[PDB]
C-alpha cells in the first residue's frame, strides 16, 4: 500500500514486501512435514487428487537430489524442480571437486545463497518454494535442514509447510522424537498427515512417505508403502 | 631432487634431499623442498620448480579457503584430490612430482602420490626425484610393514643418504619432517 | 520447581530444629535455585514462602537467639544472592521478600526491646536495601516510619 | 518531504536520501543484541540467542562467524546478508592470504567490506545488505581491535560496541562505565560484559542464551566459550 | 532522473548532491607564499570513538595533499582512482604528476559519473593542493565536474560565515605557521567550543614535500593559539 | 488491478495472473481428447476453418518415429516448441542411439518453458501438448499447461468446452484399459461428438486421429483411414 513493486526498493518502514508475498504463497500449498530420528530422516507430504483426473504416481514432490539427499517441496511446483536441478549441478560440481559426498550444511549454505541471490535484485523475482532437506552420514548422524523463501536456512528436529504449520507442529512436538528408530516415525508421520483435514475443506487427499537413515545404509529412496501398509489400518484406528 | 615418504601406523615421516641444480651447476645447496599447506598437511616437490611452487601455492589457497569455510580440519585426499585436478588440467605445461603425506583426524596417516602424468594413488610408501630409481631398488627389500616412528626415520636416513650418495644431481643435506596426532617435528640430519 | 521446592521444604522441616544451620548452608543452593527457577503465579512463591519461613525459625534460633549480628547478616546475605538471581518486579513471586522482611521487622521490634540497639540497627540498615531497593511497600514502610521512630 | 516516494537511490531535496536510512533499521528487525568491548590485551563478544523451540536445535543457531583463524565476528539484522556478507569477508580474507603472502589485519577486511557494501551502494538495482557486522581481532604491535562495518559502508572502531535494537541505552551504559580509568582485567571485561547485556535487557538468565567470542594476547586464535566457562563466570559475577 | 533536462533550469540531482555537501563538516584550506595548510573538524559522536583509525587528511603522492567535505565513503573511492591515476602517470611518464593533470583526470572521473544515468553523483567536494615546481597551488573540485583555483577557501557548515571571515583575516603574504593560525582561527569560528588535539587534523605542504602533522605538534600549536 | 501486468509481480494474493491469462487463453482452442489403452495411445483432435472453402488447420503433427503431440492455443509457439521438441529428440537420437523415454523430454520441456516464466521479456506460452509415447514401459499420455506443471494422467482432454469429455473420460476411464485400437478410437469421437453443439454432427474433413503403438510407428490420418473409423457408429440420444 504505497511502495510494494519492486524486489529491490525497501519501505518506509525498511522491508520487502515483495519476500513477504512470496512467503505467504507457500502458505495456500498442500502440507507437507519432516522430522528426524536418532538414526534416520522421515518425510511425509499431504498430497491431494484433484477430483479424478491425476493417476496417483505423477508429479511427486518427494525429489531425488543426492544419492543420499532429497527434497519434501511445496509451493510452486516448477520453480522446485529448477531448484532441484541446480541442487543436483551443486551436489555434481562438489562430487567432481572433492571426490565424497556433500555435507548438508554446504548444500544448504549454497542453496540458500542461489535463494538470497534471486531475491536480491530487482530484473527477478523471488521464489515462491519452501521444502526440507534431509541427510545421513556414518560420521555425521542425521541432518534435517529448512530453508525459507527468504533464503534463511538452518536446523530442526521436525517441521511443517503447508497450511496447517502450527496445526501440526502442535503434536509434533510432543513425540518422544529421540528413543524412536524411524520405523516407528513412519506410522508417527501417517497418523500426523491423517489427522489434519480429513474431509473438511477438500474431497479427498493421498500419502507419501520419504524415507533415509541409516536402515537404507545411507541410500534415500521412498518407502515401500504398500510394504507394511502403516497408515491405514493405523488411520482407521487413529479416529477414535 | 629425491624425496621419500612413508607412514606408519601412529603417522606419516617424509624426507627429501635439497641440492636443486640447474644443468651442471648447483644454484642453490640447500632448499625448503618439502612444503607446509595446512599445519598437518605437507607435500614434497620434485620436477621443474616454477610449476611446483606456483602450483602448491594456489593449492594452499583453495585449500585454506575451503578449510576455513569447513570449520573443520581438512582431509589430505581433498588436497590430492586438488593436487590431482591442477596437474591433470596443465599437463601440457606443468612438470609436477608432487607428493601428499599428513596426518588426518579422521583418517590417520595417509600417503598420496601424483607424478609427473597427474594420476593419484594410494601407497603405503613413495619415491620420487630422478635419483630415486635406486632407493625404489630396495625399497621393497628392507621395507618392513608396520614399523615405529624410530624405525621410520633410520629408514629414510639411509635411504636419502644413498640416494645423495648415488646421484650426482642429488645431495646436499638431509631434511626430515614426522607427522603424527601430536605435533609437526622437522630436523636437519647429516649422516 | 514445585515439586523442586516442595522437596527441599518437607526434608528441611528438622534439619535445623535441633540439628544446627548447616543443613542451611546445604540448603543455600536449594532455595537460591528453588527461586531462579520461579514459577510464574503463586506455586514457586508458597514454595520460597515455606522456605523464608523456616528461615524465619532460622532467626529464631541465630539471629533471635545467638543475636551474633554476624548470622543475620549471613542470612540477609543469603537473601540477598537469592535475589541476586532473581527478578521480583512483583512478578507474583516475592513472598519470598515481602513477608519474610515483615517477619524481620518484627523481630527488629523484638530486637530493639531485646537485643542491643546497634544489632538490630545493622538489621535495619539491611532491610533498608530490602525495601528501599525491593519495590518498597506502605506497611513494609509504615514498619519503617518506627523504625525510624526507633532509631529516634 | 517525499513526495518522491523513495523508490530508487537517489538525492532527495535538503538532502539525504533514504533507501540507506531505512537499510538502517533492517538491522532492527532483527530483534538482536551486540556488545563488543575492548580494554586491555582481550577483546570479548557477546550475544544472545532468541531460540524459542524445543524442535529446533541449538549449535546451528549461532551467530558468532570464525572468519580466519585470527578474526572473529558477530552478526544482528535479517540472516540472509549476514550469511552472504560472511563468505564474501571469507573469500576475500582467502584472496589476501592468496595475494599477499600474509595474514589480513583486521582493518584493512573492514575497509574492504565497507568498499564491498558501497558499490552495492553506488550503482543501483541490488538491495544494500541490510546487516551490520562487528569484527574483533589481535595484531601485532597494536594490540586487539574492534571495528564495525555499516550497511552504507561507513566503518569504524573503537573500545565499547555495540550494535542491534536497544543499543543507544548501550552505548548510554558504556559512556556511563568506560569513563573511569581502571585497567580491564579480562574478567571485568567478560563481567562488564554480561551486566551490560543484564542491565540493558534486564532478564538475569541461564547461561545457554548468550554467546561468547573471546581473543586474548595468549592465544590468538579465536575462540568460542563452553557452557561450564559461561556459567563460571555468570556465578563468579553473582553477588 | 539524469537523461533530461529541466524546463528552464539545471541539473537538480547535482544541486542536492552539492546541498549535501554544503549540509556536511566544514574545513578549511589556505594557500601561502611557500607553503599550504589543510584543516578540516572533526568531532566523534560519543568519547568511545578512536581518533587512529579513519583519517581525512590523506596524501595522494608525496607532495600532495587532499581533503574533503562530504563522505568519507565515497571520498575513498575517489581517493583510490585518484591514488592509481598517479601511479599510472608515473608509470607513463617516471616523473610525479602535476596538480593541474591530477585535477583535470579527477574531474573527467567525476563528470563520468554525472553522466548518465543510474549512478548517483558524489557527495564529496574536494580541496586539492600541492607543491609542485617551486610555486604551490590549490584546486577545489565539486560533484558536478569543474574545478577552480583558490587562495583561501572553505566548505561544510558556516562556509559562507568561514568565508566573509578569510577576506577579511587573510592576504596575499604570509608564511605557514600564520597560515595554520589564521587556519585555526576560521575553523575555530564555527566549529563546537570544545577543540582538542583530536577534534581537528591538520595536514600541511611545504616545498619539501607534503607533511602530515601529528597530535603531538598539533596539540603543542593549538594550546591556545592566541 | 495495476499490479497486473507483469510475469515479474507476485499479487497480494500470491496469484500471479500472467499465468491465469495464459490458461485462459488456452481454454479457446479446438477441443481434443486423448487416451489410452494398455497398449495402445490415441490421441483425437478437431480441426476448424477460416471459411467454407479454405482447407482446415491441422492439430496432430508428427514429432518422432515413436512421439506425436496434439496443440491447443499459439502455433507460433507450437511450432517453436515443435522445433525444439524435434531437436532434442535427434540430439538423443544422435548421441545415444536409442529412442527417448518419454518423461526426461517432457522434465526438458518444463525445463525449457521454465524461463519464460520467471525472468521479464518473455511471454508464458499458450500451448495445448497432449503427448503420446513408448518408452519401454508401454503408452504414455502426458500433458502440459502454460505454467509449466506438466501432468500424467491415463484420460484427458483440453480445449473449448472439453469438460463434458471429462465426464464421458470419468463414466468410461475403467472400460478404457482393456479394449483393442478401434473401439478406442471410437471412445475417443465419442468424447468429440460431445465437445460439440448438439446442432451439427463430426463429419469427415473436421476430424483428426493419430495411433501409436508399442509396435506400431506414430502416424497421422486424415478422411481415408478415418472413413474406416466414422462408421462403427449410432446417432446421439435425441
Amino acid at each position: 500500500t504505497g511502495y510494494d513493486l519492486s524486489a529491490s526498493t525497501f519501505s518506509p518502514d525498511g522491508r520487502v514486501f515483495q519476500v513477504e508475498y512470496a512467503m505467504k504463497a507457500v502458505e495456500n500449498s498442500s502440507t507437507a512435514i519432516g522430522i528426524r530420528c536418532k538414526d534416520g530422516v522421515v518425510f511425509g507430504v499431504e498430497k491431494l487428487v484433484l477430483s479424478k483426473l491425476y493417476e496417483e504416481g505423477s508429479n511427486k514432490r518427494l525429489f531425488n537430489v543426492d544419492r543420499h539427499v532429497g527434497m519434501a517441496v511445496a509451493g510452486l511446483l516448477a520453480d522446485a524442480r529448477s531448484l532441484a536441478d541446480i541442487a543436483r549441478e551443486e551436489a555434481s560440481n562438489f562430487r567432481s571437486n572433492f571426490g565424497y559426498n556433500i555435507p548438508l550444511k554446504h548444500l544448504a549454505d549454497r542453496v540458500a545463497m542461489y535463494v538470497h541471490a534471486y531475491t536480491l535484485y530487482s530484473a527477478v523475482r523471488p521464489f515462491g518454494c519452501s521444502f526440507m532437506l534431509g541427510s545421513y552420514s556414518v560420521n555425521d548422524g542425521a541432518q534435517l535442514y529448512m530453508i525459507d523463501p527468504s533464503g534463511v536456512s538452518y536446523g530442526y528436529w521436525g517441521c511443517a509447510i503447508g497450511k496447517a504449520r502450527q496445526a501440526a507442529k502442535t503434536e509434533i512436538e510432543k513425540l518422544q522424537m529421540k528413543e524412536m528408530t524411524c520405523r516407528d516415525i513412519v506410522k508417527e508421520v501417517a497418523k500426523i498427515i491423517y489427522i489434519v483435514h480429513d474431509e473438511v475443506k477438500d474431497k479427498a487427499f493421498e500419502l507419501e512417505l520419504s524415507w533415509v537413515g541409516e536402515l537404507t545404509n545411507g541410500r534415500h529412496e521412498i518407502v515401500p508403502k504398500d510394504i507394511r501398509e502403516e497408515a491405514e489400518k493405523y488411520a482407521k484406528e487413529s479416529l477414535k | 631432487t629425491t624425496i621419500m615418504a612413508v607412514q606408519f601406523d601412529g603417522g606419516v615421516v617424509l624426507g627429501a634431499d635439497s641440492r636443486t641444480t640447474t644443468g651442471s651447476y648447483i644454484a642453490n645447496r640447500v632448499t625448503d623442498k618439502l612444503t607446509p599447506i595446512h599445519d598437518r598437511i605437507f607435500c614434497c616437490r620434485s620436477g621443474s620448480a616454477a610449476d611446483t611452487q606456483a602450483v602448491a601455492d594456489a593449492v594452499t589457497y583453495q585449500l585454506g579457503f575451503h578449510s576455513i569455510e569447513l570449520n573443520e580440519p581438512p582431509l589430505v585426499h581433498t588436497a590430492a584430490s586438488l593436487f590431482k585436478e591442477m596437474c591433470y588440467r596443465y599437463r601440457e605445461d606443468l612438470m609436477a612430482g608432487i607428493i601428499i603425506a599428513g596426518w588426518d583426524p579422521q583418517e590417520g596417516g595417509q600417503v598420496y602420490s601424483v607424478p609427473m602424468g597427474g594420476m593419484m594413488v594410494r601407497q603405503s610408501f613413495a619415491i620420487g626425484g630422478s635419483g630415486s630409481s635406486y632407493i625404489y631398488g630396495y625399497v621393497d627389500a628392507t621395507y618392513r610393514e608396520g614399523m615405529t616412528k624410530e624405525e621410520c626415520l633410520q629408514f629414510t636416513a639411509n635411504a636419502l643418504a644413498l640416494a645423495m650418495e648415488r646421484d650426482g644431481s642429488s645431495g646436499g643435506v638431509i631434511r626430515l619432517a614426522a607427522i603424527a596426532e601430536s605435533g609437526v617435528e622437522r630436523q636437519v640430519l647429516l649422516g | 520447581m514445585a515439586d523442586g521446592g516442595s522437596e527441599r521444604a518437607d526434608g528441611r522441616i528438622v534439619k535445623m530444629e535441633v540439628d544446627y544451620s548447616a543443613t542451611v548452608d546445604q540448603r543455600l543452593p536449594e532455595c537460591a535455585k528453588l527461586a531462579k527457577e520461579g514459577r510464574l503465579q503463586e506455586v514457586i512463591e508458597t514454595l520460597l514462602s515455606l522456605e523464608k519461613q523456616t528461615r524465619t525459625a532460622s532467626d529464631m534460633v541465630s539471629t533471635s537467639r545467638i543475636l551474633v549480628a554476624v548470622v543475620k547478616m549471613c542470612y540477609e546475605a543469603k537473601e540477598w544472592d537469592l535475589l541476586n538471581e532473581n527478578i521480583m518486579l512483583l512478578s507474583k513471586r516475592r513472598s519470598q521478600l515481602k513477608q519474610a522482611v515483615a517477619k524481620m521487622v518484627q523481630q527488629c521490634c523484638t530486637y530493639v526491646e531485646e537485643i542491643t540497639d546497634l544489632p538490630i540497627k545493622l538489621r535495619l540498615i539491611d532491610t533498608l536495601r530490602m525495601v528501599t531497593e525491593g519495590k518498597i511497600y506502605v506497611e513494609i514502610e509504615r514498619a519503617r516510619l518506627t523504625k525510624t521512630l526507633a532509631t529516634i | 518531504s517525499a513526495g518522491f516516494d523513495r523508490h530508487i537511490t537517489i538525492f532527495s531535496p535538503e538532502g539525504r536520501l533514504y533507501q540507506v536510512e531505512y537499510a538502517f533499521k533492517a538491522i532492527n528487525q532483527g530483534g538482536l543484541t551486540s556488545v563488543a568491548v575492548r580494554g586491555k590485551d582481550c577483546a570479548v563478544i557477546v550475544t544472545q540467542k532468541k531460540v524459542p523451540d524445543k524442535l529446533l536445535d541449538s549449535s546451528t543457531v549461532t551467530h558468532l562467524f570464525k572468519i580466519t583463524e585470527n578474526i572473529g565476528c558477530v552478526m544482528t539484522g535479517m540472516t540472509a546478508d549476514s550469511r552472504s556478507q560472511v563468505q564474501r569477508a571469507r573469500y576475500e580474507a582467502a584472496n589476501w592470504k592468496y595475494k599477499y603472502g600474509y595474514e589480513i589485519p583486521v582493518d584493512m577486511l573492514c575497509k574492504r567490506i565497507a568498499d564491498i557494501s558501497q558499490v552495492y551502494t553506488q550503482n543501483a538495482e541490488m538491495r544494500p545488505l541490510g546487516c551490520c557486522m562487528i569484527l574483533i581481532g589481535i595484531d601485532e604491535e597494536q594490540g586487539p581491535q574492534v571495528y564495525k562495518c555499516d550497511p552504507a559502508g561507513y566503518y569504524c572502531g573503537f573500545k565499547a560496541t555495540a550494535a542491534g535494537v536497544k543499543q543507544t541505552e548501550s552505548t548510554s551504559f558504556l559512556e556511563k562505565k568506560v569513563k573511569k580509568k581502571f585497567d580491564w582485567t579480562f574478567e571485568q571485561t567478560v563481567e562488564t560484559a554480561i551486566t551490560c547485556l543484564s542491565t540493558v535487557l534486564s532478564i538475569d538468565f541461564k547461561p545457554s542464551e548468550i554467546e561468547v567470542g573471546v581473543v586474548t594476547v595468549e592465544n590468538p586464535k579465536f575462540r568460542i566459550l563452553t557452557e561450564a566457562e559461561i556459567d563460571a563466570h555468570l556465578v563468579a559475577l553473582a553477588e | 532522473s539524469l537523461t533530461t533536462f529541466s524546463p528552464s533550469g539545471k541539473l537538480v540531482q547535482i544541486e542536492y548532491a552539492l546541498a549535501a555537501v554544503a549540509g556536511g563538516a566544514p574545513s578549511v584550506g589556505i594557500k601561502a607564499a611557500n607553503g599550504v595548510v589543510l584543516a578540516t573538524e572533526k568531532k566523534q559522536k560519543s568519547i568511545l570513538y578512536d581518533e587512529r583509525s579513519v583519517h581525512k587528511v590523506e596524501p595522494i603522492t608525496k607532495h600532495i595533499g587532499l581533503v574533503y567535505s562530504g563522505m568519507g565513503p565515497d571520498y575513498r573511492v575517489l581517493v583510490h582512482r585518484a591514488r592509481k591515476l598517479a601511479q599510472q602517470y608515473y608509470l607513463v611518464y617516471q616523473e610525479p604528476i602535476p596538480t593541474a593533470q591530477l585535477v583535470q583526470r579527477v574531474a573527467s572521473v567525476m563528470q563520468e559519473y554525472t553522466q548518465s544515468g543510474g549512478v548517483r553523483p558524489f557527495g564529496v567536494s574536494l580541496l586539492i593542493c600541492g607543491w609542485n615546481e617551486g610555486r604551490p597551488y590549490l584546486f577545489q573540485s565539486d560533484p558536478s565536474g569543474a574545478y577552480f583555483a583558490w587562495k583561501a577557501t572553505a566548505m561544510g557548515k558556516n562556509y559562507v560565515n568561514g568565508k566573509t571571515f578569510l577576506e577579511k583575516r587573510y592576504n596575499e603574504d604570509l608564511e605557514l605557521e600564520d597560515a595554520i593560525h589564521t587556519a585555526i582561527l576560521t575553523l575555530k569560528e564555527s566549529f563546537e567550543g570544545q577543540m582538542t588535539e583530536d577534534n581537528i587534523e591538520v595536514g600541511i605542504c611545504n616545498e619539501a614535500g607534503f607533511r602530515r602533522l601529528t597530535p603531538t605538534e598539533v596539540k603543542d600549536y593549538l594550546a591556545a593559539i592566541a | 488491478n495495476q499490479y497486473d501486468n507483469d510475469v515479474t509481480v507476485w499479487s497480494p494474493q500470491g496469484r500471479i495472473h500472467q499465468i491465469e491469462y495464459a490458461m485462459e487463453a488456452v481454454k479457446q482452442g479446438s477441443a481434443t481428447v486423448g487416451l489410452k489403452s494398455k497398449t495402445h495411445a490415441v490421441l483425437v483432435a478437431l480441426k476448424r476453418a477460416q471459411s467454407e472453402l479454405a482447407a482446415h488447420q491441422k492439430k496432430i503433427l508428427h514429432v518422432d518415429n515413436h512421439i506425436g503431440i496434439s496443440i491447443a492455443g499459439l502455433t507460433a509457439d507450437a511450432r517453436l516448441l515443435c522445433n525444439f521438441m524435434r531437436q532434442e529428440c535427434l540430439d538423443s537420437r544422435f548421441v545415444f542411439d536409442r529412442p527417448l523415454p518419454v518423461s526426461r523430454l517432457v522434465s526438458l520441456i518444463g525445463s525449457k518453458t521454465q524461463i519464460p516464466t520467471q525472468r521479464y521479456g518473455r511471454r508464458p506460452y499458450g500451448v495445448g501438448l497432449l503427448i503420446a509415447g513408448y518408452d519401454d514401459m508401454g503408452p504414455h499420455i502426458f500433458q502440459t499447461c502454460p505454467s509449466a506443471n506438466y501432468f500424467d494422467c491415463r484420460a484427458m482432454s483440453i480445449g473449448a468446452r472439453s469438460q463434458s469429455a471429462r465426464t464421458y473420460l470419468e463414466r468410461h476411464m475403467s472400460e478404457f484399459m482393456e479394449c483393442n485400437l478401434n473401439e478406442l478410437v471410437k471412445h475417443g469421437l465419442r468424447a468429440l461428438r460431445e465437445t460439440l453443439p448438439a446442432e451439427q454432427d463430426l463429419t469427415t474433413k473436421n476430424v483428426s486421429i493419430g495411433i501409436v503403438g508399442k509396435d506400431l510407428e506414430f502416424t497421422i490420418y486424415d478422411d481415408d483411414d478415418v472413413s474406416p473409423f466414422l462408421e462403427g457408429l449410432e446417432e446421439r440420444p435425441q
